[PDB]
RNA sequence: AUAAUAGUAAAGAUGAAAUAAUAAUAAUAAUUAUAAGACUAAUAUAUGUGAAAAUAUUAAUUAAAUAUUAACUGACAUUGAGGGAUUAAAACUAGAGUAGCGAAACGGAUUCGAUACCCGUGUAGUUCUAGUAGUAAACUAUGAAUACAAUUAUUUAUAAUAUAUAUAUAAAUAAUAAAUGAAAAUGAAAGUAUUCCACCUGAAGAGUACGUUAGCAAUAAUGAAACUCAAAACAAUAGACG
């Protein structure tokens, strides 16, 4: 009911927009763009929606396993 | 003679091919494809396939049902 | 070895819709007539209703009285209503026709009054548990829950706010089976039985077995509605008199056949001797050689005509009388 | 406050049958203390904006001119009747509010009726008509009609 | 204007037919009947529409 | 299973027009949430008027406010809030249609599905990024 | 008299394997589309825990927004739940799921389909479902004639499988429930049936006047004079 | 019983960031035999089986 | 058949009707 | 059909006319408003779906349905006597319901007559719920299944050359070559073949008569022989008629 009585509010406060159905837009490339993020930089996505390819890196340690190889060539190895 | 209307062959959203039932609660959307008194017309004049002309009889339909339209 | 899935689970309102469908079959369910062989001819014509639902034992005694028997006759001893005569021991219950208390009751039992044609219906009160009897209506069955709002609607709901007038679930609380109401907060063309004539007094009209009338009219500024009884007649009553919903039970009372003169004898209904059997000092149709009906139109033993005539007539009429019933238009 | 009545528009309306003819002549007309009333709601006041009532003044049907039977229903009736009932509105002089026609069926009378209306008989009124229309009534199923004629 | 709505809208062949009853078979019958004669006056436009053609171009 | 609702609420005390379909919508959600259900959204249509002066109840009516709840319950649960949308006189009109799902899990309600938008998480990626 | 009817369509009642699939389709947190709880919930943590470990070590420079609220987790977490509760579908999902535990306790391998036995279970939970709508819609004749017809095509695989495979045939039969007459006689779904088994627990036909019946019947049950 | 899987790696993971190591830690110990906690711990606790079809597939 | 061929028949069928209209009473007799 | 209003003497039905309708709120036309019980305009082609009968007003719940590849089973198939289930109108037995339409019946008219075609009042029926019965020009007048045979057009789904609507499959509908046929014509069959199951041996008597089975009843299934005759039919030609 928390959730509920937030977003009717939300909804039906007057400041809200309304949308009536009456006029029409002008005419996706934001979400070509996150789809695209997606496909090609894997689990290195930064995007706020990211792809199951990020949990698979977790139960497989590859995240893990290239973030302390590039951390042991950067600190460590002065490089 | 010739007097084709292609501008609504391009502007049309039911060619486009976006699903006519999908429109049910757009009652200003149906009414391009009605009569002034609110009778549907006719495949030959619509230009739409069969199966689009049957979803969207269907949803117009429907929208009179609701009261929509 | 044993193996069930207790896990129900049941949605709060799951059990509702599931009684709904229940409600549903047991509203499609009808009604079987009982057939004996016919070993004698007396079994041959005898068909009676049998609903299993109803209660095999006694009534409650406090809410009986015996009731005497009269045999037609009045306080000088003479036969002032004719055919009626020795039957069956009966008692009488007291059954309520003014539903004043209120409340919510819920109905124990539903059992055959043999003083009247319609079922009744036992209840007790859910907060103070007295019980009483009242006329049973078609879909009444024993476990279901009644209410009378005569006195009006209860402070239970006026202070809770949840059920009050300002949501209007009075609606769908008055137009269920049942339970009983005035007039005034009655919806237009309800099913209505035991309607009243006052505001104070009892439910008189659409009180036997299979009967009912409907609201047609309200009136507020003359206090009436117009209500269309049984009989086909629409009818002034008071705004604020009784009514209860939906039809008195045992439709199927009409149907039944008894099969022998000794049954009419149980239920005390002595013979009737046509006029035209008797001589002319009797029934003025008698006299006359063999079969005749002497020219005479059909007239009561007291020279009252038997077809068509109007017995009510002149200043003495309704008062209250729209529209008078078919005769003869059925 | 006190109740009170003026005409707002006029509608004329025909009923063109294949048997008979009837034109109908009435006012619409409206309240202006109705709404100086106190304690309305506006749901209400408006609804009966859209739904004024009308009150009937003229109305003839073909057999006020003489026509009897078949000759009831025909063209030349219709005209009749349709100038009669023009010369009526010139002569009760309820010409200076707006004019509406209305009309309901497709009988021989249907094209005198505005034949009239627009030649030389009907000049004087059709200079306020505003609203031309039509409501013939067209079942979406409903009872079923009578049985085919074997004639 | 009037008449043009009414035509299109076919509210007076509506309003003839209406009048009487006519059984579903029949009225299937009348159906298939009048779209074969639409579909062939269709198809003789379309044929002759050809023959003014070939003749402009000189077969 | 999903359902969109497109429901038609009476306009009263033109105060507060949007008061009876907040007070309404509040209370199927509570229904379908307290059912063991889920409303997938509640999105509003406008003030509208509608075709005919359609009548409810021996009460006329000319305009109404058009609201659309996309929602997730039970065939049970649906039916009984079809019921009381059918009973309340709060409601002139009111439908619920199941919107199918083999193909896909995530369906956004037919409005924006007709705009081109096919699901709620592409309508909220577009509110996070373009907006 | 004395030997064991069985009925050809339901077989006998309280098969235990019957009885155990259907409570299997109404236990307490079950999903549609094959998610099991423990693989959703595991899941739902494991996306959690990738989260917060990519925006911490991606983000050494603190961007992140904060720390969510378990009970908003929990939240989501059980709004997923209702989305795929078992009990919140269509009864396609049930068969579909009932149809994947008979097959998996029939098949003779990992991914035998088409195996008599495993054919005939998939039937059964067909026809278990088919009888339980015509129980409610009782006119419902198109869908009787779809059920008579894949009873019969049960008998059609059970009466191969015994022609082939006696062992297994009598193996699956008995745990499904259905004798070897039921399976060796012919069946037409008659009324006779329907009444004689009680399809509605009503009566649906009506004998000659001819009383050859009762008469036999009490000419045999005379045993308590002096007959026999 | 009272408590969930998620807010049992959340303790966990608290645990070995602050290193706080309450009577839940002990008791979650027992509740997924663990005698250590780690990120090691975590990961190996939450491994899916898609994995080693994964694994098979690619053999 | 042709039409010619069917109200050969059907006449046959019509004195049939009128036959046991018209026996009615006699066959009542007889069946008791 | 009810009531309100206002407004008048007609209206409403006919090829043309008359019965049952109408000025005493006072009828048809008109606007409100209160009801009921049938049907469901356009889309629409019964296209599609269903074994057939049948099916096109809105949602829903349930019940199966189409095509590709994946795996599996492993000839488990076709036909199907007897049987079984469904089966339009019209009928029949019980409840409710009865607006409109309408067998009968009574009156108008038309006629030489009119036991009718036309008009009025209208029963039973038509509606829903329980059932009984199992026939129709129940027709594509054409039982089902399998393997094959030459070409065009359109629409249908899916498969890509690849710049992109140019390319590949199958399905249906139209017109045909062979082939068949008494011809009309059929044309993925009424052709070339193969396995089954139902029927036919001239009209007329006759789907009648007598058993029999079944039904509450209509009625359904099964179904014969005297006495007669050289008849009796179909396609297609010319015509003469309308
Ligand atoms: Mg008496
Ligand atoms: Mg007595
Ligand atoms: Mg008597
Ligand atoms: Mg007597
Ligand atoms: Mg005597
Ligand atoms: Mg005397
Ligand atoms: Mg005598
Ligand atoms: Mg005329
Ligand atoms: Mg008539
Ligand atoms: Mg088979
Ligand atoms: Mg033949
Ligand atoms: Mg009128
Ligand atoms: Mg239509
Ligand atoms: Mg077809
Ligand atoms: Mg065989
Ligand atoms: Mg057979
Ligand atoms: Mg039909
Ligand atoms: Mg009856
Ligand atoms: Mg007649
Ligand atoms: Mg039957
Ligand atoms: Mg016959
Ligand atoms: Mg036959
Ligand atoms: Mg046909
Ligand atoms: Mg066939
Ligand atoms: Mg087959
Ligand atoms: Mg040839
Ligand atoms: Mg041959
Ligand atoms: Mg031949
Ligand atoms: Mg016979
Ligand atoms: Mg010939």
């Amino acid at each position: 009911e928390s959730q509920l009585l937030k977003k009717i509010d939300k909804v039906f406060n007057d400041e809200t927009e309304e949308f009536t159905d009456a006029y029409d837009v002008t005419s996706g490339n934001t979400t070509l763009q996150t789809q695209i993020n997606n496909a090609i930089m894997g689990s290195l996505s930064n995007e706020k929606f990211f792809d199951i390819s990020l949990v698979d890196s977790y139960l497989n340690k590859d995240l893990k396993n290239i973030s302390n190889k590039i951390d042991s060539k950067l600190n460590p190895t002065s490089n | 003679k010739y007097q084709a209307n292609k501008n609504s062959n391009r502007n049309d959203i039911m060619k486009s091919g976006a699903n006519p039932l999908e429109f049910y609660a757009r009652p200003r959307i149906l009414s391009r494809y009605v009569t002034s008194t609110g009778r549907i017309q006719h495949r030959d004049i619509t230009g739409l396939s069969a199966k689009n002309q049957r979803r969207l009889s269907k949803a117009i339909r429907r929208c009179q049902a609701i009261g929509l339209m | 070895l044993k193996i069930i899935p207790n896990d129900t689970d049941i949605v709060t309102l799951e059990k509702q819709d599931e009684l709904i469908k229940r409600r549903r079959k047991l509203s499609k369910e009808v009604t079987q007539m009982k057939r004996l062989k016919p070993v004698s001819p007396g079994l041959r014509w005898y068909r009676s209703p049998i609903y299993p639902y109803l209660y095999k034992g006694r009534p409650v005694r406090a809410l009986t009285v015996v009731r005497k028997k009269h045999g037609g006759r009045n306080n000088s001893g003479k036969i002032t209503v004719r055919h009626q005569g020795g039957g069956h021991r009966n008692r009488t219950r007291l059954i309520d026709f003014n539903r004043w208390e209120g409340g919510a009751q819920t109905v124990q039992r539903i059992e055959y009054d043999p003083g009247r044609s319609s079922h009744i219906a036992l209840l007790k009160h859910n907060t103070t548990g007295e019980l009483s009897y009242i006329i049973a209506c078609d879909g009444l069955r024993p476990g279901d829950v009644v209410e009378s709002f005569r006195r009006g609607i209860p402070q239970t709901l006026l202070n809770e706010m949840g059920g009050k007038v300002d949501p209007a679930i009075l609606s769908v609380k008055t137009t269920q089976r049942g339970n009983c109401l005035p007039i005034s907060m009655i919806p237009i063309g309800t099913i209505i039985h035991n309607v009243g004539i006052t505001p104070v007094g009892p439910g008189k009209f659409c009180r036997s077995a299979g009967t009912y009338a409907r609201v047609l009219a309200k009136l507020p500024e003359k206090k009436k509605a117009i209500v269309r009884l049984q009989s086909g007649e629409h009818r002034y009553v008071s705004l604020e008199a009784v009514a209860t919903i939906g039809v008195v039970s045992n439709i199927d009372h009409q149907n039944r056949s008894l099969g022998k003169a000794g049954r009419s004898r149980w239920l005390g209904i002595r013979p009737t001797v046509r006029g035209v059997a008797m001589n002319k000092c009797d029934h003025p149709h008698g006299g006359g050689r063999g079969k005749s009906k002497s020219n005479k139109l059909s007239m009561s033993p007291w020279g009252q005509l038997a077809k068509g005539y109007k017995t009510r007539r002149g200043k003495n009429q309704n008062r209250m009388k729209v529209k008078d019933r078919p005769r003869g238009k059925d | 406050y006190k109740p009170k009545e003026e005409v707002v528009k006029y509608i004329l309306h025909g009923k063109f049958t294949k048997n008979n003819t009837h034109l109908t002549f009435s006012s619409v007309v409206e309240d202006k203390n109705f709404h100086k009333n106190k304690g309305l709601t506006y749901n209400d006041t408006m609804l009966y904006y859209l739904n004024l009532p009308q009150k009937v003044k003229i109305s003839l049907s073909t057999g006020c001119l003489g026509f009897r039977k078949a000759a009831r229903g025909e063209y030349e009736a219709a005209f009749q009747t349709s100038g009669r009932m023009f010369e009526l509105i010139k002569e009760k002089n309820m010409l200076n509010k707006d004019i509406e026609v209305v009309m309901d069926d497709f009988g021989k009378g249907r094209a005198a009726f505005i034949s009239a209306l627009v030649g030389k008989e009907g000049a004087s009124v059709v200079k306020k008509v505003v609203k031309i229309s039509d409501a013939t009534k067209l079942k979406f199923g409903g009872v079923r009609s009578p049985k085919m004629r074997r004639l | 204007r009037l008449n043009r709505i009414m035509f299109e809208n076919n509210i007076p062949g509506d309003k003839r037919s209406q009048r009487f009853y006519m059984k579903p078979g029949k009225v299937a019958e009348l159906k298939r009947s009048q779209r074969h004669r639409k579909e062939f006056m269709m198809g003789f436009k379309r044929l002759i529409e050809i023959v003014k053609d070939a003749k402009r171009k000189g077969y | 299973m999903l359902y969109e609702l497109i429901g038609l609420v009476r306009i009263t005390n033109s105060n507060a027009p949007k008061l009876e379909a907040k007070e309404l919508s509040s209370t199927i959600g509570k229904l379908i949430i307290q059912n063991r259900g889920v409303v997938r959204d509640i999105v509003p249509m406008g003030i509208r008027y509608l075709p005919k002066i359609m009548k409810k109840d021996q009460e006329k009516h000319f305009r109404a406010y058009h609201f659309l709840m996309l929602f997730d319950s039970s065939a049970a649960v649906q039916s009984e809030i079809l019921r009381t949308l059918k009973k309340d006189p709060r409601v002139i009109r009111s439908s619920i249609v199941k919107v199918d799902l083999d193909k896909q899990l995530d369906r956004a309600s037919s409005l924006h599905r007709s705009l081109g938008k096919k699901s709620i998480l592409e309508l909220v990626n577009e509110d996070y990024q373009s907006i | 008299a004395s030997t064991d009817k069985v009925d050809p369509v339901l077989g006998r009642a309280d098969t235990p394997f019957i009885t155990r699939i259907m409570a299997e389709l109404k236990e307490p947190l079950v999903l549609s589309k094959g998610y099991n709880i423990e693989e959703v919930d595991k899941f739902l943590a494991a996306i959690e825990s990738a989260k917060r470990e990519r925006a911490e070590l991606s983000g050494l420079n603190t961007e992140v927004v904060g720390i969510e609220d378990i009970e908003k987790l929990e939240d989501r977490r059980e709004a997923i739940l209702r989305i795929l509760s078992m009990r919140n579908s269509e009864n396609k999902n049930a068969i579909k799921m009932a149809v994947e535990l008979a097959r998996k306790e029939f098949e003779r391998f990992p991914g035998d389909t088409g195996s008599s036995e495993v054919q005939a279970a998939c039937m059964t939970v067909r026809i278990q479902n088919m009888a339980n709508h015509i129980k409610e819609h009782r006119k419902d004749f198109a869908n009787t004639r779809n059920l008579r017809i894949l009873v019969q095509q049960r008998q059609a695989i059970l009466r191969y499988l015994k022609r082939d495979n006696p062992e297994k045939y009598y193996w699956t039969i008995q745990k499904l429930g259905l004798n070897d007459a039921a399976i060796t006689d012919e069946f037409n779904m008659d009324r006779r049936y329907m009444q004689d088994y009680e399809f509605f627990g009503d009566k649906i036909l009506i004998r000659d006047s001819k009383k050859v019946a009762n008469q036999k019947r009490k000419e045999i049950r005379k045993q308590k004079r002096a007959t026999f | 019983e009272k408590t969930t899987l998620l807010r049992d790696i959340r303790t966990i993971q608290d645990a070995l960031s602050s290193g706080s190591t309450p009577k839940e830690l002990l008791e979650i110990k027992q509740r997924y035999g663990i005698q250590d906690f780690s990120q090691e711990t975590v990961r190996q606790l939450l491994q899916l089986d898609i994995s080693g079809l994964e694994v098979n597939l690619e053999k | 058949d042709s039409v010619m061929r069917k109200r050969k028949k059907k006449m046959k069928k019509h004195k049939l009707r009128k036959r046991r209209k018209r026996e009615k009473a006699e066959r009542r007799k007889l069946s008791q």
